[PDB]
This record gives structure tokens, sequence and C-alpha cells, in this order.
RNA sequence: GUAAAGCGCACGCAGGCGGUUUGUUAAGUCAGAUGUGAAAUCCCCGGGCUCAACCUGGGAACUGCAUCUGAUACUGGCAAGCUUGAGUCUCGUAGAGGGGGGUAGAAUUCCAGGUGUAGCGGUGAAAUGCGUAGAGAUCUGGAGGAAUACCGGUGGCGAAGGCGGCCCCCUGGACGAAGACUGACGCUCAGGUGCGAAAGCGUGGGGAGCAAACAGGAUUAGAUACCCUGGUAGUCCACGCCGUAAACGAUGUCGACUUGGAGGUUGUGCCCUUGAGGCGUGGCUUCCGGAGCUAACGCGUUAAGUCGACCGCCUGGGGAGUAC
RNA sequence: AGGAUAAGUGCAUUAUGUUUAUGUGGUGAUUUGCCCUUCUGUAGCCA
């Protein structure tokens, strides 16, 4: 178990994120300013994560349909990368609302989506005006890239994995409205209140987004050894 | 302003004669020396109302300490009040 | 597309109706806005404002919004166990304990809102803004200051609330 | 200067929970000690001690059953200058016999239920809500 | 603020249901009519509406509504008035009872018939 | 806060009120005891008249009142503390607080002489204005009074409004720190006395520029608004007479308590003193946002939160901050 | 010779971003304003 906080004494930083005053309610779990700007360190996140690392164990016991949502300029690859497993679905293009609350319409549009995708990729999408077809193709690709998470997955996910807060406000906004428990990675410009499970950290890169949420940890890997007597008998391969 | 040699003379003449500046008689006699000092300024001119707020601070507080004192002992009060003069 | 809460009983309390205007930019369209209250028989925080082209499509929209992001809440007997003064956004309403010997005493759409709320015998005077849109919060704020019975002795009454989690 | 110290006592218990503290410490009247014992036995505080005399001080530990308890709403009703006394006929029933009124009688500080059962009156101190 | 402020410096006191101007501490009262006016309307209207000046017995004078086609009125006749503001006139705070004293009962009403002096449910 | 409504502000007697403990007293307090509180129309239980309305026995709200005995949990009285409130000495520090002194340079303006010729000015654009009696500008030297940048900032000071070149004398009031002392000396404040940004305004000082008025231009249905130009009292200084207002932490007074972070700028411990910084611990003063609050803006540790005592004030508008 | 932090080459109209005349009062869109639930119940109003 201890391996997950053996890695937080090893990464955790961003050296600040935004503003001189930052978000006051995360101040306890985090380091204060130095030389006319704001700096953060990995050191102030380990006393918090000495018990709070037990929540990665509760999203791995019921694991089957997980959704990694909220992409950013350096966080996008990390949303793909922690969700690289085959029980775990992900987007690569920015999320927008109604993808969980008007899920009705979205599932009608998925059902359209995989049909026009087999058509476009076989070559069967031709029109005597090539412009009207190639332009529909570019926009179909953006749908595929945006929806790829819920697209191949059996329905509304059993948790919602928000990596970013800073620009991907909506992914957290809709998770509270569907009542689905939240699995959150918060930065020093975001509060740890109003979400059910946290990693204290930063929102970018592989510093907190798969360093506890992968095979290198022990706490996402002892939750999953508790799935093997509840709904399955063997399922530990699927997941990271 | 108030200086070391006025303050020492006051401790010597009023309250205990060493190591006390805080007691009711001597506290009143230290305030007296600043009221006198303010009346020193008020012997150049009389449109000094922004300082007068302060004069009335030092008096109002003498009224507070004279009240306390006469409720503790009528001797310290009647001596002090006559030995520090003021009014006709 | 959301979870919803239900009651085994029908409420279709239409409280208000309005129309949307832009007046030059596309001129003025026929659209209406509507406010509709969905209780439970013992209460809900259920209040829904929605809008559409026509009055029927508009109310049914608003009736849907009165049962999503909302949960039911519950109170034993046709009275409230606290004399408290519920305020929500300048519409301020009052309650005091009472008998069963009195039922409702109220008018307009308010007598219909209080019946599902369980606070109709305790119904005392409203003050501040008492037009339809905000007067109807009885079953929301007046059930968030709530007290409800669970004791066998009045001198165990504060002890019994402490051990409910200790 | 604060002229009512039992309103101040209660404002410290109130802010105690609002800032989610586990103990709340304060200056301690004879009255205070005497009130804290009723609140302890009717289970609005969990426990307390009183210690020093050269600085006399009350430490109490809060109510919880929800994480943020009904201790955020306890208010003085018979205060300095707004003294109001109730007889054995006029005693305060608070919150349909869920809530307590704390009443200082001539026979000591107790809740309204025990003051009624004795048939005393007295100074009606504070109601819960 | 506190009850102490209110013992030490007492407040004012509102009443309601008594804010329509009225005289001799009573609902109806007699006076001699002094003058008849056709006068110009208040509110955006075009009805040149009809009012009387009345001289009441307690030494004051007030202006009161009249109406109905062909009603009898002269500038010396005794009529009874009842409080009731008229919101289309230059300051009519009373109306006149056609069925009272020197004037007799008239038609040309629907909406108040014990007022202005009328028989039957609508005939 | 802005809807009607925090006194203009400080200081504070009478009255209202009193952190904490011991001693003590028992004015108020509360319990107990006893006496009183007739009658029904009302209220509760009967009863009678063709029910009822009505009237009425027993009980009662009887709407009002008494003193003795006892208690001390509570407030009040009083004596000695306590510090957990406040007050005071030396030490240090910031600032346009107050009163009185000292002092320099440069634009507008003027005179003089030298050099020198036609526009200069004003503005949205403009004309009125000034000028060939030589203007405008420029070199040299004198005249004179308000005024004093940029540093100067969301700073800081004063009682609130209030304070602005720089310096000192006389002196206030605040800000920090250690040694030291007193030990509720406390809180609020009807009445109260005291006290002005500005102009108004008496006399004294003074006048370069600007200006109500008054003229004239420009504008236009005009043109008193809009905009300019001459031009006076005024502005500009000091005290003095009733102190007006947007006279404000817009938020009474003062205080206790409630996650912080950072800005401005400052005592002081610590730093590579590494840039108005960070950390340690106080400071006023401001951004940002959490618990809680608003109708909204907004507030949020300086509250508009949780409250405290005690005082001020409001009860639709207009007409009226006038009348009386 | 300190008018020598040399612009800290950190700097940009540098803090009112302004002015050349106006033209009355009300007026559009419905008579079922009705198509989600047992019991505790509802829109003229019901299981």
């Amino acid at each position: 178990a201890t391996v997950s906080m053996r890695d937080m004494l090893k990464a955790g930083v961003h050296f600040g994120h935004q503003t001189r005053y930052w978000n006051p309610k995360m101040k306890p779990f985090i380091f204060g300013a130095r030389n006319k700007v704001h700096i953060i360190n990995l050191e102030k996140t380990v006393p918090m994560f000495n018990e709070a690392l037990a929540e990665l164990n509760k999203i791995a016991s019921r694991k089957g349909k997980i959704l990694f949502v909220g992409t950013k300029r350096a966080a996008s690859e990390a949303v793909k990368d922690a969700a690289l497993s085959c029980d775990q679905f992900f987007v690569n293009h920015r999320w927008l609302g109604g993808m969980l609350t008007n899920w009705k319409t979205v599932r009608q549009s998925i059902k359209r989506l995989k049909d026009l995708e087999t058509q476009s990729q076989d070559g069967t999408f031709d029109k005597l005006t090539k412009k009207e077809a190639l332009m529909r193709t570019r926009e179909l690709e953006k749908l595929e890239n945006s929806l790829g998470g819920i697209k191949d997955m059996g329905g509304l996910p059993d948790a919602l994995f928000v990596i970013d807060a800073d620009h991907e406000h909506i992914a957290i906004k809709e998770a509270n409205n569907l009542g689905i428990p939240v699995f959150a990675i918060v930065d020093t410009n975001s509060d740890p209140d109003g979400v059910d499970f946290v990693i204290p950290g930063n929102d970018d890169a592989i510093r907190a987004v798969t360093l506890y949420l992968g095979a290198v940890a022990a706490t996402v890997r002892e939750g999953r050894s508790q799935d093997l007597a509840s709904q399955a008998e063997e399922s530990f391969v699927e997941a990271e | 302003s108030l200086s070391t040699e006025a303050t020492a003379k006051i401790v010597s003449e009023f309250g205990r004669d060493a190591n006390d500046t805080g007691s009711t008689e001597v506290q009143v006699a230290l305030l007296t020396a600043q009221i006198n000092h303010l009346q020193g300024h008020f012997a150049e001119h009389k449109k000094d109302h922004h300082s007068r707020r302060g004069l009335l601070r030092m008096v109002s507080q003498r009224r507070k300490l004279l009240d306390y004192l006469k409720r503790k002992d009528v001797a310290r009060y009647t001596r002090l009040i006559e030995r520090l003069g003021l009014r006709r | 597309a959301h979870i919803e809460k239900q009651a085994g009983e029908l409420q279709e309390k239409l409280i208000a109706v309005n129309r949307v205007s832009k007046t030059v930019k596309g001129g003025r369209i026929f659209s209406f806005t509507a406010l509709t209250v969905v209780g439970d028989g013992n209460g809900r925080v259920g209040f829904g404002y929605g809008k559409a082209r026509e009055v029927p499509a508009a109310i049914q929209k608003a009736m849907e919004k009165a049962r999503r992001n909302m949960i039911n809440v519950a109170l034993n007997n046709g009275t409230l166990q606290h004399p408290v003064k519920g305020v929500h956004t300048g519409s301020r309403v009052f309650m005091q304990p009472a008998s069963e010997g009195t039922g409702i005493i109220a008018g307009g759409a308010m007598r219909a809102v209080l019946e599902v709320a369980g606070v109709h015998n305790v119904l005392a005077k409203a003050y501040g803004s008492t037009n339809p849109i905000n007067v109807v919060r009885a079953t929301i704020d007046g059930l968030e200051n709530m007290n409800s019975p669970e004791m066998v002795a009045a001198k165990r009454g504060k002890s019994v609330e402490e051990i409910l989690g200790k | 200067s604060m002229q009512d110290p039992i309103a101040d006592m209660l404002t410290r218990i109130r802010n105690g929970q609002a800032a989610n503290k586990a103990a709340v410490t304060m200056p301690s009247s004879k009255l205070k000690v005497a009130i804290a014992n009723v609140l302890k036995e009717e289970g609005f505080i969990e426990d307390f001690k009183v210690e020093g005399d050269t600085k006399p001080e009350l430490e109490l530990t809060l109510k919880y059953f929800q994480g943020k308890a009904v201790v955020e709403s306890i208010q003085r009703v018979s205060r300095p200058g707004l003294r109001i006394y109730k007889r054995k006929d006029e005693l305060p029933k608070v919150m349909a016999g869920l809530g307590i009124a704390v009443v200082s009688t001539s026979k000591g500080v107790m809740t309204d239920r025990a003051a009624r059962q004795a048939g005393l009156g007295g100074e009606i101190i504070c109601y819960v809500a | 603020a506190t009850v102490n402020q209110l013992v030490r410096k007492p407040r004012a006191r509102k009443v309601a249901k008594s804010n329509v101007p009225a005289l001799e501490a009573c609902p109806q009262k007699r006076g001699v009519c002094t003058r008849v006016y056709t006068t110009t309307p208040k509110k955006p209207n075009s009805a040149l509406r009809k009012v009387c000046r009345v001289r009441l017995t307690n030494g004051f004078e007030v202006t009161s509504y009249i109406g109905g086609e062909g009603h009898n009125l002269q500038e010396h006749s005794v009529i009874l008035i009842r409080g009731g503001r008229v919101k289309d006139l230059p300051g009519v705070r009373y109306h006149t009872v056609r069925g009272a004293l020197d004037c007799s009962g008239v038609k040309d009403r629907k909406q108040a018939r014990s007022k202005y002096g009328v028989k039957r449910p609508k005939a």
C-alpha cells in the first residue's frame, strides 16, 4: 500500500499555478509563496496522503466503466495515459455539457456515429461534390475524438475521473447533477471540497495523474484484488 | 513633550518613590504633566481643536481615576486633588 | 439522462405563466415561460421553472424540472414540531405548533402547496413579497428548518438526538 | 467591553462548530460551570472540565450526529437589561419537547423539564433551535 | 434596535383600513350642494366626467361623484355623501347617493346598486 | 449600505448595564403559606321558556390586589483581589494631525534694455479677444503673489467630515518591543459642552492666472443650458459668527469570537537580507475567496457572519429637510 | 569633474478617453391556459 506515498515523496510539484493569493481553502495541504511569486512543493501533500490514499481502493473494487474526462494543453496525454486500460474509457478533445444529462440524445447519436464511421473508413461515403463529403468527414472525426469515451462503453460510468479543474469546469458540474461519485485530482488553484475523493497534487502531466493511478502503485492494485470475489472471479488483467 | 526628569520627580513626589509609575496618584500626576505640556502649546494660539480632543482624553481619564480613587480611600483622593491644584 | 423522484400521487400545481420578447431582433415570438410545483404529500424541495413555444409544452417542461436535482422530504403528522420563521429571498413565512382540529387555513394556490408539505395546521401569516412566484417556498425552506418526532420523554428529547450518531 | 458573558459563551460554542473544532475553551463564571452541566447531561455537549482559579477556564467537547450539529443555534433570551422571569405555570416548551430551555431556579441551574417537574419557576436563560 | 430602545424612546404606530378621506367620524353625512362641474379627466381618457362640490354641515367642503343619464341635480339641493375615491377626476374622494334625501332613486348602474339608490337585481 | 430610517463627530454626568473570585448584604427574583377576586349575557358544567335567541345555580377567565416565611442559582449594593478588560513610565518608529518660525527654483504675468517681424490666441471646428503705439518668441536683469511635481501609494495622520512644497521649534494622538507598575479604575450615553471641507462672511493680508455677475462671441426655433473670450466680487491667506454637505470601517459606539492567503506599506526576529519578496510575530490599510448573509450589486476575520450591552432613527409617494 | 545607475534603455497622449440644436399619449397574440404516478394529493379539477 505504502508504495503510493513512496512515489509522492518523489513527484507532486508544479512550482505555483495561478495568482499571488491562490485558492485559500487548499492552503493547509500545500506550500506558500517565495520571491514575489507563488511556488508549491511535493512536501506539503504527503501528510494529507498518509490516510487519504485509501480512496483509490474504493474505485478499483467496482471497476468496469470508468470515464477519464477533462483534457487541457499538457494534461490531455495524461488523461489518455492513466486510462490506457481496457475497462477504462477516455476522450482526447475537449468535453462539453449534456454528454451525461441528455445522455438519451448522445446514445442516439453514438448509434448514428459507429454506422457513418464504418462507412467513411470503408470508403463508402462518396458524393459528386467531394467538398460536402470530406468536410462532413473532418467534423465526424472531431465527434469520434470527442465521444470516444462513452462511444465503445455500455452506459453511464460508475465513477467520473476529472484530471483538470482549471478549464474543464463542466465535467465536475455534470458529475454532481448525475449523483455519480467523483474521483478528483486537485491543483493549488482548486479547493478539495465538493468532490468525494482527492489526490492532492497538480492537474498537468504524469506527476499525480498515473503515478498512483497505474501498476507502479499498490492501492489501485489491492482494491482490484477485492473485485475477484464480488461480480467476477478473475478481472485483474483489464485494469491498471 | 514629557521627559525623564519630570517623570522621575513625579515618582519621587507621588505614589511609591521607586519602581512604580502605574498607581492611581502618580498616574494622575503623569497625566497632569502632559495637560500642562498641552497648555504650553496652547500659549502660542487657540485654534488647536485637533489637539483639544487629546486634552479632553487626559481630563476624562483623570475623572475616571478620581472616581475609582475616592471609592478606595478618601485620603489619597482629597490629598491628590488639592496637591495637583486646577480650577477656580 | 438523470434519475427522477416520484410520490405514488399526482401534483400538477401551475403557479405562473409568462412570455419571452426580444421585440426587434427576430421581433417577438410566441414563446411562454412557466413555474410548476411537485410535492409528495409530506413534501419535496421540488420547484421547476421551464419554457417552450406553447403553454402545454411549457408546463410539461417545468413539471419535469420540479423532479430532477430534487429529492422528497418527510414530516410526521399534519403539524410541524418547531415554531420557526422561514425566510427565502424577501418572501418570509411563519409557523407555530397547533391542533389537528383546524386543517388548512389559506387561499389562492397556497392552500394547495401547504397540503402536500405537511405544515398546513401550523400555517401562520406570511409577510414581505407574497405574489405567486416566491410565496410557494413553504415546502422548501420551511422543511429545511425542520423538526420531527422521535422521542418518548421530553427530558430525553435532546439526549435522543445526540445518540442518533454517537 | 462585553456586558453579557453567557451570550459570549454561546457565541464561542456556535463559532466552534461553524469552524468544526473538537474542543472550545473560555473564561468560566460559576453560572457557566452550572449551565455546562445541564448541556452535558441532556447531551448538547459531550463532556467538560473547569480548571485554574487565578485564571478560571471551561473546556468542553462538541456535539456531533451529522458532522455539523444543532449546537450552531443556542441563544440567550433573559439577558442583562432584558431580564424576563417565568413562574411554574409559564415555563418554556422548546421545539415540541425535542429542544431544551435551560432555566436557572432558586434551587440551581436545570432544564425546564426538571423545573416543571419540581414546580419551580425562575430566570429563563437560553433556548436551542 | 433592542426592547430597551423602545422603552427608552418609543416608536410610531401604523394602522390600516382607514386611509380613504372621510368626515364627522361616520360613513354617511349630509351637505348642501354648492356648484356642479363638468371637468376634464385624470388618467388618459376622453370622458368629460361629472362631479359636484358639496358643503357639509361641519363647516368643510368636499368634492363628490355624480353619474347616470338624466339624473336630477341642482346647485342648491341637499344630498348625502359616502367615502369612496374616484380615480378619473381631479380629486374626488366621496360619491353621491342619488336615492338619498332631496334626490330620488335612479337607474343606470350595474356594479353597485345599494349605493346610488337602485331597486331589483339588474332591472 | 443603496428602498422611509446610524444622530456630523469626539468626550461624558443621570439613567440603563457589569469579565472573574472570595467575603458579605438581600433591593429585584422565584417557591411556599394564607386572604381576596358575587351574578349570567362571554367561558365551562347544568337548568327552564314550543328549540333557539334569552335568563339563570355550581365552577371560572373573576381581566384587580396583599403580606409573611424561606432560598440564594441569578442581577443590584458594598470591601479586598485576580487578569481575562483597560490605564501608565522609559525605549524605539511612521506620518501632509495641531499651533508658530525658516526657504529655493520655474511656466503664466509684467517692466526694462538688447536682438528680432506678423500673426498670436482659442476650440469639436469656430469667432469674439490680444497685436504693428511693434505683439508672439528670445538673451540679460529686476518686479510679484498664489503655488510646489514626478517621489505620491489601494501609503500614512486627525475626532468624522478634515490634513499635501521641503525643513525646524512648541506639542498632540497613534504604531511596535522588552523591563516595570497599577489591578474592573469597565460599556453605552437622554441632557450637555466642544469643535467647519467649501463657499457665505466681519476686519486685517493680498492679487500673476482663472471666474458667478456683466458684456461680447459661437450654437440655434432660440440660446439662460452647450462652448469660448474679456472681466469684477470672489478664488488665495489668518482668525472670528450661527458650523452647511455625499459631515463614510458608504457600515452608531466600543468590544469578544469565526479556514486563510496575498497587496499597500511599516515595528522587528531570521535569509542568499536578491527587487514594493519569503518565513517568525504584531501594525493599520487593500485584493481575492471559504463557513454564514443579501432582492441585487456586494459583504466575508476592518462583516453586510456569530453576537453583546447601551443609545440614535423610520412607518407609501409627491408636496417637505420645507412648514409649524 | 554626482545633472554619471549612465534612462533600472521599465516603456508607449504621460490620471476626467470631453464639445457644433430637436420632434405628445395608449395599442401586438386565443372562451376549455387541458394530455407524468398507487396510497398521504393536483393545475375550473378527479383516481
